């Protein structure tokens, strides 16, 4: 089925959707290469952006 | 994690 219409709150942008994580709380979406610290790779497990982690 | 990729329905 299709993909949500989620874009990357830093970028603005909905391309690479296998880097743009979305997070566990407020499912917003990152890019890994839009995060600072930047992500190499799709974390395992449950995953939360700054604003969340806490 | 989750992303835009997986987050669909396979049926
Ligand atoms: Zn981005
Ligand atoms: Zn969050």
């Amino acid at each position: 089925g299709a993909m949500g219409s989620v874009s990357c709150e830093e970028c603005g942008g909905g391309h690479s959707p296998s880097k743009l994580l979305l997070c566990d709380k407020c499912d917003r979406g990152y890019h890994l290469f839009c995060l600072r610290p930047i992500l190499p790779s799709v974390p395992k497990g449950s995953w939360f952006c700054p604003s969340c982690s806490n | 994690a989750r992303t835009k990729q997986t987050a669909r329905k396979s049926y």
